[PDB]
């Protein structure tokens, strides 16, 4: 059966640079076309780079001509995307995809590219239940985590142990350009005030994880 | 350079309709166009290469045709397996480009929001921002005018939404309006109201700052 197995993804700064592998088994690569292809965070598929079989004829987009290298060692069947002078607009999941048929019939897993140009870890705020909620009825509640770079960060609630009416948002970039998002998740009202409900916020870029207890406001 | 021009870029269908999303080429281009199905955090898969030819395994439901510089991706009976992402490609000669996607979702029936608003924690003022939430809980369709009213006037320019993919088990929607403001402009007024529209209702839900 065909694989394709994508390495080498992580945190670079501007300027920096890193090496994407490709690992290909029930297939000899030496045989095929092998394409990169890149699609960043919420957007479409765009292509990065090709390389033939035999003569190891290069193609890159426009975009990444003379910054990145595609290459194969067919002893290792293995196919390479080195990446240097990486800029911002580089951060994507990176795609390693076999040729054919004037299309990419083989895809491997994708692995994570995020050029950061700062660190910094969230502050968490709570989104307080109403005091207005409607007893034997549900309330909201959540936790506001604002102001880190850069993606992601990871919600849960009371330890994993609290995942049913969980919403956790997609992030924002602010005008900051920091992310901001809010994780909310509705409860039963008559449990507000003797349950006790905590947000658990990892960021692992930083290696800070904050945890928050969210209660009602006292009057 | 060549372009592809995908529309529509989301769509909503039921299972058993009929979908058909279409690829505009900038140019005369070659023939040598693929369709690809994409599910959230997993690579795209073939279904179409040359066009019109199915790739094998894709089921016979879907089809591809081109008239002009117009290429038309058919699923002919939605299926549920089928809710997902669908992209074009064009090659020509080495320069690939693709189409910027068609998100194909389910319909379901309609469904007011539950609507909460939540003030800024006294936390976050003492760092001299104030960050207002307003939540639209489970509801559908997605559109909706969420209008922040601060002592009955309306705000422009300083709030920013958030919306959840369809939920797995509901189809629903939620989404988050935060407005931001300073912690002078803040404490200047009273009355902070989230207004939510859809259709004929239109639900507001507030708070007056300090009052608990
Ligand atoms: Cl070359
Ligand atoms: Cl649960
Ligand atoms: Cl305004
Ligand atoms: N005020
Ligand atoms: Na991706
Ligand atoms: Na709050
Ligand atoms: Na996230
Ligand atoms: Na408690
Ligand atoms: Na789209």
């Amino acid at each position: 059966e065909v694989q394709l197995v994508e390495s080498g993804g992580g945190l670079v700064q501007p300027g920096g640079s890193l090496r994407l592998s490709c690992a290909a088994s029930g297939f000899n690569l030496r045989s095929y076309y092998m394409h990169w292809v890149r699609q960043a965070p919420g957007k479409g598929l765009e292509w990065v780079a090709s390389i033939s079989p035999y003569y190891s004829y290069t193609y890159y987009a426009d975009s990444v001509k003379g910054r990145f290298t595609i290459s194969a060692d067919t002893s290792k069947n293995t196919a390479y995307l080195q990446m240097n002078s990486l800029r911002a607009e580089d951060t994507a999941v990176y795609y390693c995809a076999r040729h054919g048929y004037g299309a990419m019939d083989y895809w491997g897993q994708g692995t994570l590219v995020t050029v950061f140009n700062q660190i910094k870890g969230p502050s968490v705020f709570p989104l307080a239940p109403s005091s207005k909620s409607t007893s034997g009825g549900t309330a909201a509640l959540g936790c506001l985590v604002k102001d880190y770079f850069p993606e992601p960060v990871t919600v849960s609630w009371n330890s994993g142990a609290l995942t049913s009416g969980v919403h956790t948002f997609p992030a924002v970039l602010q005008s900051s350009g920091l992310y901001s998002l809010s994780s909310v998740v509705t409860v039963p009202s008559s449990s507000l005030g003797t349950q006790t409900y905590i947000c658990n916020v990892n960021h692992k870029p930083s290696n800070t994880k904050v945890d928050k207890k969210v209660e009602p406001k006292s009057c | 350079d060549i372009q592809m021009t995908q529309s529509p870029s989301s769509l909503s269908a039921s299972v058993g309709d009929r979908v058909t999303i279409t690829c505009r080429a900038s140019q005369s281009v070659s023939s040598a166009v693929a369709w690809y199905q994409q599910k959230p955090g997993k690579a795209p898969k073939l279904l179409i290469y040359s066009a019109s030819s199915l790739y094998s395994g894709v089921p016979s439901r879907f089809s591809g045709s081109r008239s002009g510089t117009d290429f038309t991706l058919t699923i002919s009976s939605l299926q549920p397996e089928d809710f997902a992402t669908y992209y074009c490609q064009q090659s020509s000669y080495s320069l690939i480009t693709f189409g910027q996607g068609t998100k194909v979702e389910i319909k379901r029936t309609v469904a007011a929001p539950s609507v909460f608003i939540f003030p800024p924690s006294d936390e976050q003022l003492k760092s001299g921002t104030a960050s207002v939430v307003c939540l639209l809980n489970n509801f559908y369709p997605r559109e909706a005018k969420v209008s922040w009213y601060v002592d009955n006037a309306l705000q422009s320019g300083n709030s920013q939404e958030s919306v959840t993919e369809q939920d797995s088990k509901d189809s629903t929607y939620s989404l988050s309006s935060t407005l931001t403001l300073s912690k002078a402009d803040y404490e200047k007024h009273k009355v902070y109201a989230c207004e939510v529209t859809q259709g004929t209702t239109s639900v507001t839900k507030s708070f007056n700052r300090g009052e608990c």
